[PDB]
Parts: C-alpha cells; structure tokens; sequence
C-alpha cells in the first residue's frame, strides 16, 4: 500500500466542557502529525479485506458513495464464543446489533450493482447463517449519515475515530466535504461526538465489511485509510463559539515543544 | 474559607493547627499598609498645591504636552494619557489604593507648577517667582558655564528644547518595550495569584480533590485521614505564596525609596552627583504618573562640536 | 485584640457571608422506564428448571410503583434499605421467574437447612438480594391444577452450583394458607463486573432566580446564584469552565438553556473607633458588599453611606473637606468631631495657593529663622538564640 | 501511657508541627533582618554626611539649607538633631536681565 | 531528578503535587539571569574601547 501521511487530520473534542479563547492543554489518546498512513485498495480475483488489529482506536476515512462501506465488525475471538459488535446498515435505519454471530471464514457480500451494466444485482445473500447466542443489542437513533449516492463527484469526507476504554465504545464523525477529487488535501477539522456505547466487552481484531460478480471486472477505484493512536500531549486552540481550531503536538519538533511550554 | 470552603469537618480539623491563619493575614495586613506608605512618601511632598497662571509666557519654551488640560474630562496631561493607555471568586480580595489617580494627577501637577514657576525656593521655603530666562541662567550658572551663553542662545535652546519633547512623545507613542519593568511587575503579580488559584486542583495524594466527594463516598476514619493530607498540602501552598509576597515587597520598596531620593533631589533641586539625574549636566527634571510607578524627563547639557589647541600651565 | 483597652484605629474582625435560602436538584426526567407491569403480569410463569434471566438496562428500574403498591406484604433487603436506594446505583439486575412451593418460603433463606433447596435451586449462602412476595393465588392458579410444574427431581447425586417429589397436586385459588402459588422477583446485583447502567428516578425541584441557593445538576454541586445567560453552547456540551479551571456556566438537564453561576457576596468587616478615651461610639465597614441590600432584613440604622470601599453604617457623610485621621480607602477618610459623632469625608490635599508669576518680576527674602528638626531611625534589634533540639 | 511501638505516631505529629513552626519563625527573623541591616546603613551614611560636614544634598540632612547637626543616642537606635535656615519674610521688587 | 531521578512509578507520584517543580525552576532561572545583569550593569558603562 501506498504510506501516505496525515497532516492535520485526527483531532476530537476529548470532553463535553465549553470553553472560549482559552488555549487549553491535554494529554489523551491521538494521531500524531504526519505519520504515515496505509492506503489500502477497497477492490473485491483480488480480494483486499484482511483482519485488522485493533489497537487503541483507528483513524479511519473514505471518499465512497451510496455506502459501499456497509459495516464493521469488532472482536477478540470472532468465533461464537465472545459477543461481537455488528453495525451492518440498510434502507431506513441503522441496526446496530450485538450478538455472538456466526462468522463464516469468508464472510462478505461482495455483489456489483449498477457497476458495469448498470444493474442492481445480488448473486447470494448468505451473509448471515444464525444468531445462536445473543445477549445485548442497543439500536441508536435512527439515522443514516450522508452515505447515499454521489456518484456527481466525491465531494465528501467521511472521517470516523473510534475508541474503546473502560467498557466504553465511543465515536466520533461528521461529514466535511472536500473540492479536489486528488489525494487528501491539507485542511483542518475537529471531530465531535456523535455517538457512545456503553456496550462493555473486549475488542483486540477489528474487521471491515465492504460491498465492492468476477464477470469483467476491473480493479476499482476505492480505497480507505487506517492509521493509528498514540499517547500525546496535544494544545488545542478554542474560538469565541467554543470550537477548536488549531493544534500543535508538543513532540514533534523543538519550536512545537516551545510552543507547549 | 480558602482551605475548607464550606466544610465544618474541615474547619473543625483545622482548628488544630490553629493560629496559622491570623499569622498569615496579619503579614498581608502589614504588605498593604506598606504598600500605601510607599505611594505617600514618594508623591506627598508639597504642602500647597500650586497652579499655573493663566498665561504661558515662559521665555519662549513650551510646556503644553506636559501641563494639564482642563478641556479632557479627565484632568491628566497627554503624556500621562499616552502612559495609561500604554499600559474575588475564591476568597482572594483586592483592596483599592487610598489616593486615587485624580489625587495623583493633582499632586503631579503642583509639583510641576510650583517647579517652573519657581525654580527650587518652594522646596525650601515658601514659593517665590523667577522668570524661566532667569531660572536658566542660574542653572546654567550651576553648571559651571556663563550666563551670556544662554542670554545669546535662548531662542536656539528653546528651539531644541521643543524639538526634544515632540520626539520623546513620538518614541512613546510608537514603541511599546519601555514600560517593561511596570509591565512586568502586573505579569508577576497576576501569574501567582493564577497558580494559587490553580493548585486547588491537586490531589496531594489524596483520592479526590473534591471535600464533598470524599465525604460522600468514604466513611468516617479514611474520610478524615484525605482531609487532613487536603489540608496539609493547601496550607503548604499558602504559606510559600506568602512567603513570596514579603520578598517581592522587600524589592519594591527599595525601589519606591531610590525613586523618593530621586525626586527629591533631582526634582527640587539640582544635583552634581554624576549619572544620577540623567546622563550629562544634569539641568532640571519634570515628573509624570503612571500606572504603579513613577516617570521622570531628565533635561541634560552636552557638548558637541570640539577643536584642537595648544596648551601651557 | 485581648485587651480592655483598644487604641485609636480601624480594626480588623470576623469574616461575613451570606448563606444559602435552599437547596434546588434538577435531572434530566426518565421517559424511558424498564417493562415492569409486563414482566409482573405474565400469564403463565416457564418450568421452575427452565428459570428465566432477563438483563436489564437502558431503562430507568423504578421501584417506587413496589413502595407505593399495597399488594405486596413481604419485603426485606438484607443487603441494602429502600431509604438508601434512592441514591444507591446497581450495575445490572436480573428478573428471574420461577414457581416454588408456598410453604419453601423459610427454606429459600439463604444457607438453610433442607436439600430440598439445593435440589430444586441452590442459592449461594451470602444472597442478601431482596425477595418480593405478593400474593397471586388466583392470578396463577387454574381451577383444574397445574401439573406441569413436575418436582420429581430427587436424583440422588448432588448438582454442584452451576457446573457449566411430586407433592403438588395442583395450584388452585382454592389452596390453603402455605400452600398457594406465589411470585417471587429476584433482585440479582453484582459490582465491579461493568459500568453503572440501571438506577432508581431521582425527583426534580422547580428552578429558581436571583437567590443564593446550593444546586445540584448531574452530579454537579456548588452554591451560588442561578441566572440566564447568553452563552452559546455546542449541542453536545454540558458544563463551562473559566481560565482558572472554575465552573462558571451550566446547562439544564430538562430545559435545554444555559445559566451562569455566580458566588454569593462576601467580604471582610472591619471596625473604627476612637480612642477609647474620647467615648465608645464606633462605625463598622463592610468590604466590597452591597450596601442597600444588608439593611434590608443599630437596628434603627438611618445611617448608610455608600462608597468604593463597601457599605459604611453609623457615620454621617459631610461634604467638607480635612485631613485624612483613620483611612478608609478610596479616597475616603474618618474622624471623630463635635454634638459628638464620627463623620465621613473626603481626604484634602492641601490648601490652594497661586503664585503671583510674572515676566519682570522677583521676590526676595529680608530675613530668616533657624529651625531645628529630630529624626529617628532604627538601628538594630534584640538578639536571641534557640535551642532546636 | 502508650507502650513503645504505638507512641512513635503521636511523637512523629508533634516533631512536625513543632518543626514547622520553628521553620516560619527563622524565615520572619531573617527578613526582619535584612530589613534592619538597610535602615542601619542608611543611618550610617546619613551620620557620615550630615554630622561630619555639610551636605548640599535636598531634603537630606533636614528641611531647607542645611547647616550642621548633632546625634544622640536612644534604645535600639539613633537621633539627629538637623539644623537649617530657612528664608522668612519676602518683599517683592522689578527685575530685567 | 533530585527528588526521585530515574523511578517512573516516584514520578508518577510526584506529578499529583502541583507545580512545585516549575516555581522552583523559575525561581532559580531568575536568580541566574540577575547575575549576569549585575555584571553587566556594573561594568559596561563606555561603549568605546
Ligand atoms: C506648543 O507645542 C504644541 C505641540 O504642537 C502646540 O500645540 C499644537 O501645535 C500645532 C502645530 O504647532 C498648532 O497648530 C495646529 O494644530 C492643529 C491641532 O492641534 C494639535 O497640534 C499638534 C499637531 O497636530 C498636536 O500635537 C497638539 O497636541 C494639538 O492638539 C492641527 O490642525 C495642526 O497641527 C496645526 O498646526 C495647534 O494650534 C496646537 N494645538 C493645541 C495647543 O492644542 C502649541 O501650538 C505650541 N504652543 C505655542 C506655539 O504657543
Ligand atoms: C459564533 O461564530 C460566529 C462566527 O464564527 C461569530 O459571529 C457570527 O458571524 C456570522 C456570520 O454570518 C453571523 O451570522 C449573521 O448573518 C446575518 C445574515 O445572514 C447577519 O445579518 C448577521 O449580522 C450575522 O452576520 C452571526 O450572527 C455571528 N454570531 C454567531 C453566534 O454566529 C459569533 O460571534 C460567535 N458567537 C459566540 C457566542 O461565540
Ligand atoms: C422533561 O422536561 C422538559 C422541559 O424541560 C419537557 O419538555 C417540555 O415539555 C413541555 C410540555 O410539552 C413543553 O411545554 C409545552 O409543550 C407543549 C407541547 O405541545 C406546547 O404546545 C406548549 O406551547 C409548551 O411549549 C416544553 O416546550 C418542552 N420543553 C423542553 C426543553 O423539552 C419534557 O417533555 C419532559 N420529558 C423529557 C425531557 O424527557
Ligand atoms: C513681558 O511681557 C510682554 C509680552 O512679551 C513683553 O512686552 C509686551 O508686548 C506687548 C506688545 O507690545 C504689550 O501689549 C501691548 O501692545 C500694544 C500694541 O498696540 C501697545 O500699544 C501696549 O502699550 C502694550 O505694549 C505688553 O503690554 C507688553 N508687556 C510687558 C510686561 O512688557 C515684555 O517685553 C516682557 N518683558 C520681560 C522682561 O519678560
Ligand atoms: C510682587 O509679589 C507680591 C506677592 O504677591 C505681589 O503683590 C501682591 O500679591 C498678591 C498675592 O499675594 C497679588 O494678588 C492679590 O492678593 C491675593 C492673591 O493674588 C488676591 O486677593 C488678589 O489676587 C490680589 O490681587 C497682588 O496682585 C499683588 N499686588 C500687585 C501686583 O500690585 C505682586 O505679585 C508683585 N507686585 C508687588 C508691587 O509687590
Ligand atoms: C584634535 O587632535 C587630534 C590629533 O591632534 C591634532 O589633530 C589636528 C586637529 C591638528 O591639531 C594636528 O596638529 C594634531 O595632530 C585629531 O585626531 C587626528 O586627526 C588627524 C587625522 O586623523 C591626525 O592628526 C591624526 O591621524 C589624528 N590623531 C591620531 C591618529 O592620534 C582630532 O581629530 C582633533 N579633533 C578635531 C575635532 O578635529
Ligand atoms: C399489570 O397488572 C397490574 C394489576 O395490579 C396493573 O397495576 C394496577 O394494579 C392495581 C391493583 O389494585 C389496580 O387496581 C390498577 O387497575 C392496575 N393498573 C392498570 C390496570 O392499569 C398494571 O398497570 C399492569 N401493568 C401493565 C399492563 O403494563
Ligand atoms: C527680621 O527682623 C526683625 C527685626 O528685629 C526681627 O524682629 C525681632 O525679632 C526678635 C527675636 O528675638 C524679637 O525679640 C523682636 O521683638 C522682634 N522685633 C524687633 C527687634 O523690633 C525678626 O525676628 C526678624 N525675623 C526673621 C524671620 O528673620
Ligand atoms: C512512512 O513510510 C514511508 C515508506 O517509505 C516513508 O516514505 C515515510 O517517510 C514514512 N513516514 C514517516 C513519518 O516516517
Ligand atoms: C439491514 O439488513 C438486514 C435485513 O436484510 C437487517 O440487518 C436489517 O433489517 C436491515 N436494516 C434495516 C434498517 O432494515
Ligand atoms: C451485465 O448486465 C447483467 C444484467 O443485469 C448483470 O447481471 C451483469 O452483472 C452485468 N455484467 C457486469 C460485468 O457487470
Ligand atoms: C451464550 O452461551 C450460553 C448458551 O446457552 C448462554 O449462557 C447464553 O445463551 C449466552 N451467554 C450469556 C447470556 O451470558
Ligand atoms: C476482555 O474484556 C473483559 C471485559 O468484558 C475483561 O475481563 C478483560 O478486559 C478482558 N478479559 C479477560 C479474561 O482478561
Ligand atoms: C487617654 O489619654 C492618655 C494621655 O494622652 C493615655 O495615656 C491613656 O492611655 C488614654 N486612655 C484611654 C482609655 O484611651
Ligand atoms: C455636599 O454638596 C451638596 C450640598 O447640597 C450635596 O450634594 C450634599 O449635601 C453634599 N454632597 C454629598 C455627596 O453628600
């Protein structure tokens, strides 16, 4: 993959406290400055969808459309025998469900619709075996972010954190569009909050799924990126409404420590 | 109230050590009398405060950037105003000063007054008047140089003068690193009152730096073994915040006294000590006020244009 | 000053403040409560071996619905108390149904007597978890009987605590005392196993105003003054902090507005007197405090004065002028004049003068006096030396 | 009354409070004496150059024309007795250059 | 480094006392820069060789 490197993305708001022009100083979780990110191939005679371990959270972002992306899956075992986090979507609502799913080795829907001969089509929809043992579930507010077609250009940004510490898994999101259909350009953003799960259980792999059959295929042109978090002191900038809108990291280069200082 | 804000376990846990706090308040009731005696010696130095006559005939020099003008509400002139524009939550008070800057811009003015209108007589006795011409060339005199010097050069030293002020006043208005020591003397006083204030914050080893918190969660012996480590640390802080406060005061008031030796001597009077009033032949000197501070225009003769000759004993 | 006689002066004495009237709760009020009533009116209860677990959370476990009922008789928590679950959270409970025989209700004790207990359901010697035991002879019991609640389960061998006879002759409304079905809730707790998630209703008080009042948002308590504000807050920000790191701005749970928060006043008083020779009349001085309100609850008063400085009682305000005699601040100066009472003015300067500055004209002295002046300055003072150990 | 073991605890509290206070107390002393040793050389200047010849310093040795002086001492400290001449009675009169 | 120089766990333990560390840091910088403004005032008053 190719190691592209984030130069002011990763930034969240680390409470709920309101603050204004006050240069506040904190030590949390983030994604230092311009460190190197993988940027995978989101394809299907290639198949990209490996286990990713999960670490102390997961940068991740895209630019697809009509959510190709269509869920994650969390867990430390996957096989049954620790319940697994589920986030699989469709049509009205979000159906976050927590169960100890079956998981298939190959699990993955995989289906071309409207790709070639623009034509909806599902060749299997064997994603799911049965739900053996279940024991929580926790539907949010029904909702659906801007996932839908944009097919007109990839003017979006789906940034997404995610976070799991003392039973807690926390996200947070937001959509920030974007002009140039190149690489990431540089620009400055803070993430919020938007959702948190009190679901309490051990995550260690993560697994993304992914909806983009072999009949004339070509590689296509998808793609996501995962970085990762490091423990570092971070100064956060607030403005007059209460939004950040800068950060320096105090560890990355001697103007930047005195800045901290 | 600073240490076991709303707590009568607390304030009855205290009441062991005891006398703590009126040691620490009586030190700081002493800092603030000091602090009012400063201002009164340096400034209150005039038994009358004189005025100016309504007509500003000095000879040809110009004093209206220093002078008082009545039409600002305000009754400060613009240099002072140039200098000022220059430059309760938790149980911590600020007492206000006991002369006021009105009080401080009246006394600046009679010293000024009384100065050009009559020399250095009003600082001996009772103020008698002297033309400027004739004021110059007794300082001139002074200095070890003739009086017919002046009495051909007025209107060139006049001349200079003027133009000497209109730059000071330029070099005020557009720097902004000259008022550093005042400046400086704010930063420091608000910064420790800021740590202060932030060391409530901190544990000291405690479980939790809430009294409330610890009271409602731990029972009656670990409950009172966090007070007291609580109390421990916040009289600790206390008692170094006061420390540093006496030895700040001990420097301030060394130099509210060089700055009273200073006027006195140099205001009143004209001195020969070399570098103490000014760089040169010291002349004469005008005062200004100033946020927390003194400001003086020391005036100073220099020669420039020098010859070769020969000499013998 | 521990003395019979005090000096000419102002004086420092005791602190003031002003306490709080009340105290105010506020909290974000429960829609979301547990589906108790379904759960207690369950039709036909499962096999006493196939006992039902139900986990609950994301709903408000109300329990004042079981005070507030009169059909329940029997209740006792050996664990905790009903005063104290008002404030007592419980990380999860368990709704767990099952049909026992009447008269096993002094063998359900926990570490009891009888194999019946532990052939049937054993519980653990330390289950202070409350029972609740309402009568419902008639709600569950059949005219016929139930038969499928079998307890043949005598086998012989022992059933360890989770590893991994036929007395009944039908439950009928009809049955004698100790034998009449009755429903049994089971109020399973544990703790450090997950984060606090089911707890009791917390009542609300009505918001108040302009009053000194101790509050308490969300777990957030203080004393100060309650009053709207203009601030902005994002949707998902709660609190407002100051550059001190000081709680100055909440949010209310119920009504979505932001109020700030103010300290109650308070300030140092202070006392001046004369010398307690000229007489005893004094004058007393509050720091920095309101002074048209204290008076409002010398109980005649007819003296308030106000200043920079602070409320000022049982001194007149004359508009003359003097040398200041006790400080006060800001300009402001006391003594001690006749008639006899203490008086309030502004401190002078000195007294105006205007020389006579001409440009031909000079003043010269015809003679002199010879004075004579002291000074005094220390010198050194006592020595003394301590012996530490 | 306590044995040896647990008295240790009540000795340790009073050895830190006494400590403690020992320690403020050598603090003021010695700002105290800082402060006592600068007014002394001000003395010491002030005899120097008013009791042993004439200062044409203001405001130094008196109020007004400084003519001689003389010490006297006092507990813990010293007395001057400035004398000066001070111009009195004033008649006033035309004046050129 | 004086107090409980190479121990993580003893600075883990120290950083719940405040800012002691910083104020007597300051303190004595302060001290420092005073000297060499001393020297300097005292020496340097021609600036012509
Ligand atoms: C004594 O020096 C003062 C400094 O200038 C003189 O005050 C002002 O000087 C100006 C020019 O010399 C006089 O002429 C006009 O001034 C007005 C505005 O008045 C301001 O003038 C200067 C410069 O703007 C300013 O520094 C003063 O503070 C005044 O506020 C302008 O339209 C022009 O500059 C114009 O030249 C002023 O009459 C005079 N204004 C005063 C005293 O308010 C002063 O004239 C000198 N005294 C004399 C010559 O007897
Ligand atoms: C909150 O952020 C804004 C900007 O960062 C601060 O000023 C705000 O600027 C916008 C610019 O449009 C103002 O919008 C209004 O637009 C209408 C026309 O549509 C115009 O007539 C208004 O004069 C105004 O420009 C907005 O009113 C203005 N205030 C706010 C709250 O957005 C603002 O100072 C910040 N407020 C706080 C509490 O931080
Ligand atoms: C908990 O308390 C909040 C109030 O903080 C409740 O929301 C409030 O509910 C009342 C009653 O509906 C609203 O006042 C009236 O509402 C009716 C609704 O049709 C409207 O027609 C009236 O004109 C009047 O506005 C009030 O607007 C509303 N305010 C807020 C901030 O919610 C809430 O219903 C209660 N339950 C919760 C928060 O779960
Ligand atoms: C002291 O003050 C004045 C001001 O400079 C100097 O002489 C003064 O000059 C004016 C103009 O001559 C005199 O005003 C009047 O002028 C009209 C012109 O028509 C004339 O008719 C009057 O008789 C009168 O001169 C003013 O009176 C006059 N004042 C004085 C005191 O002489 C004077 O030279 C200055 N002298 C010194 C030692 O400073
Ligand atoms: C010489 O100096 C004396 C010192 O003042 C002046 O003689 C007369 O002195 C008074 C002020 O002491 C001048 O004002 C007169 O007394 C007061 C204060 O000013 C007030 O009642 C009036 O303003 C009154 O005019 C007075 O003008 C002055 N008499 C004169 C000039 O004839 C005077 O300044 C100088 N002239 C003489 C002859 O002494
Ligand atoms: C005053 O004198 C020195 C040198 O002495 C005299 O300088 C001339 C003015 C004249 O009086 C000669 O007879 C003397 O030599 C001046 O400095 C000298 O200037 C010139 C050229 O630089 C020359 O004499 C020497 O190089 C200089 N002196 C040295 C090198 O020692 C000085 O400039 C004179 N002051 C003024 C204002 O002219
Ligand atoms: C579940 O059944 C009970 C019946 O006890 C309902 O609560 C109330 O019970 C008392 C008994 O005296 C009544 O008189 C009320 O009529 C009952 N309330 C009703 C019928 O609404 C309880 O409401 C039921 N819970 C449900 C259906 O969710
Ligand atoms: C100025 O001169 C007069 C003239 O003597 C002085 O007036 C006398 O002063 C003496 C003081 O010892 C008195 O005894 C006389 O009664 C005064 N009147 C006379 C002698 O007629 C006056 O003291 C002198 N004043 C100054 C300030 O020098
Ligand atoms: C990330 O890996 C690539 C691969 O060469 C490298 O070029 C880049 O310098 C790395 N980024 C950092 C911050 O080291
Ligand atoms: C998403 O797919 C399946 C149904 O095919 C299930 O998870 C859920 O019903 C779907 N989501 C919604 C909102 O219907
Ligand atoms: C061609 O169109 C058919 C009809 O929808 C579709 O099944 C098939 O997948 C398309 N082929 C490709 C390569 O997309
Ligand atoms: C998963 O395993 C068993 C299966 O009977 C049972 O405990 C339950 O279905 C699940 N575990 C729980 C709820 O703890
Ligand atoms: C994984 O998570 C569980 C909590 O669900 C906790 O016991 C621990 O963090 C991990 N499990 C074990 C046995 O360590
Ligand atoms: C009263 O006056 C004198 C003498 O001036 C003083 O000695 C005495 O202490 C005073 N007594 C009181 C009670 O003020
Ligand atoms: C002094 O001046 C007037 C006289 O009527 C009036 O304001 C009042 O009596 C006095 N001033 C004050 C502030 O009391």
């Amino acid at each position: 993959p190719a190691y592209t490197n984030s130069f002011t993305r990763g930034v969240y708001y680390p409470d709920k406290v309101f603050r204004s022009s006050v240069l506040h100083s904190t030590q949390d979780l983030f994604l230092p400055f311009f460190s190197n990110v993988t940027w995978f191939h989101a394809i299907h005679k290639r198949f990209d969808n490996p286990v990713l371990p999960f670490n102390d959270g997961v940068y991740f972002a895209s630019t697809e459309k009509s959510n190709i992306i269509r869920g994650w899956i969390f867990g430390t075992t996957l096989d049954s025998k620790t319940q697994s986090l589920l986030i699989v979507n469709n049509a009205t609502n979000v159906v976050i469900k927590v169960c100890e799913f079956q998981f298939c080795n190959d699990p993955f829907l995989g289906v071309y619709y409207h790709k070639n001969n623009k034509s909806w089509m599902e060749s299997e929809f064997r994603v799911y075996s049965s739900a053996n043992n279940c024991t929580f579930e926790y539907v949010s507010q029904p909702f659906l972010m801007d996932l839908e077609g944009k097919q007109g250009n990839f003017k979006n940004l789906r940034e997404f954190v995610f976070k799991n510490i003392d039973g807690y898994f926390k996200i947070y999101s937001k959509h920030t569009p974007i002009n140039l259909v190149r690489d990431l350009p540089q620009g400055f953003s803070a993430l919020e909050p938007l959702v948190d799960l009190p679901i309490g259980i051990n995550i260690t792999r993560f697994q993304t799924l992914l909806a983009l059959s072999s009949s004339g295929w070509t590689a296509g042109a998808a793609a996501y990126y995962v970085g990762y978090l490091q423990p570092r002191t971070f100064l956060l900038k607030y403005n007059e409404n209460g939004t950040i809108t800068d950060a320096v990291d105090c560890a990355l280069d001697p103007l930047s420590e005195t800045k901290c200082t | 109230m600073y240490i076991c804000g709303d707590s009568t376990e607390c304030s009855n846990l205290l009441l062991q050590y005891g006398s703590f706090c009126t040691q620490l308040n009586r030190a700081l009731t002493g800092i603030a009398v000091e602090q009012d005696k400063n201002t009164q010696e340096v400034f209150a130095q005039v038994k009358q405060i004189y005025k100016t006559p309504p007509i500003k005939d000095f000879g040809g020099f110009n004093f209206s950037q220093i002078l008082p003008d009545p039409s600002k509400p305000s009754k400060r002139s613009f240099i002072e105003d140039l200098l000022f524009n220059k430059v309760k939550f938790n149980g911590l008070t600020v007492l206000p000063p006991l002369l006021t800057d009105e009080m401080i811009a009246q006394y600046t003015s009679a010293l000024l007054a009384g100065t050009i209108t009559s020399g250095w007589t009003f600082g001996a006795g009772a103020a008698l008047q002297i033309p400027f011409a004739m004021q110059m060339a007794y300082r001139f005199n002074g200095i070890g140089v003739t009086q017919n010097v002046l009495y051909e050069n007025q209107k060139l030293i006049a001349n200079q003068f003027n133009s000497a002020i209109g730059k000071i006043q330029d070099s005020l208005s557009s720097t902004a690193s000259a008022l550093g020591k005042l400046q400086d003397v704010v930063n420091q006083n608000a910064q420790a009152l800021n740590t202060l204030v932030k060391q409530l914050s901190s544990n000291f080893g405690a479980i939790s730096s809430v009294l409330n918190d610890i009271l409602s969660r731990l029972d009656p012996p670990e409950a009172e073994v966090q007070i007291d480590r609580l109390i421990t640390g916040r009289l600790q802080s206390l008692q170094t915040y006061v420390t540093q406060q006496l030895i700040r005061a001990a420097e301030i008031r060394a130099s509210a006294n060089l700055a009273a030796t200073k006027m006195s001597e140099c205001v009143l009077g004209q001195s020969k000590r070399v570098d103490f009033c000014g760089k040169g032949y010291h002349l004469m000197s005008f005062p200004q006020s100033a946020p927390h501070g003194v400001v003086f225009l020391h005036v100073t003769y220099v020669p420039a244009q020098e010859k070769n000759f020969t000499t013998a004993p | 000053l521990k003395s019979f006689t005090v000096e000419k002066g102002i004086y420092q004495t005791s602190n003031f403040r002003v306490q709080p009237t009340e105290s105010i709760v506020r909290f974000p009020n429960i829609t979301n409560l547990c589906p108790f009533g379904e759960v207690f009116n369950a039709t036909r209860f499962a096999s006493v071996y196939a006992w039902n677990r139900k986990r609950i959370s994301n709903c408000v476990a109300d329990y004042s619905v079981l005070y507030n009922s009169a059909s329940f008789s029997t209740f006792k928590c050996y664990g905790v108390s009903p005063t104290k679950l008002n404030d007592l959270c419980f990380t999860n409970v368990y709704a767990d149904s099952f049909v026992i025989r009447g008269d096993e209700v002094r063998q359900i004790a926990p570490g009891q007597t009888g194999k019946i207990a532990d052939y049937n359901y054993k519980l653990p010697d330390d289950f202070t978890g409350c029972v609740i035991a309402w009568n419902s002879n008639n709600l569950d019991s059949k005219v016929g009987g139930n038969y499928n609640y079998l307890y043949r389960l005598f086998r012989k061998s022992n059933l360890k605590p989770f590893e991994r006879p036929l007395q009944s002759y039908g439950f009928q409304p009809t049955n004698g005392v100790g034998y009449q079905p009755y429903r049994v809730v089971v109020l399973s707790f544990e703790l450090l196993h997950a984060p606090a998630t089911v707890c009791g209703p917390k009542k609300s008080t009505n918001l108040v105003k302009n009053k000194c009042v101790n509050f308490n948002f969300n777990g957030l308590t203080g004393t100060g003054v309650l009053t709207e504000s203009n601030k902005k807050f994002l949707p998902f920000q709660q609190f407002g902090r100051d550059i001190a790191d000081t709680t100055d701005a909440v949010r209310d749970p119920q009504t979505l507005e932001i109020l700030d928060i103010t300290p109650c006043s308070f300030g140092g008083v202070s006392v001046i007197t004369p010398g307690t020779n000229t007489s005893n009349q004094v004058a007393v001085l509050y720091q920095g405090v309101n002074c048209t309100e204290v008076p409002v609850a010398y109980s005649t008063g007819s003296n308030v004065f106000q200043t920079r400085a602070g409320c000022l009682i049982g001194a007149e305000h004359v508009n003359n002028s003097y040398e200041c005699d006790i400080p006060i601040g800001a300009g402001i100066c006391a003594s001690y004049q006749t008639s006899q009472s203490i008086i309030a003015y502004t401190m002078s300067l000195g007294a105006e003068n205007s020389v006579a500055y001409s440009n031909n004209s000079i003043a010269i002295p015809t003679n002199f006096t010879i004075s004579v002046t002291t000074e005094i300055l220390p010198v050194s003072m006592t020595k003394t030396s301590v012996d530490c150990t």
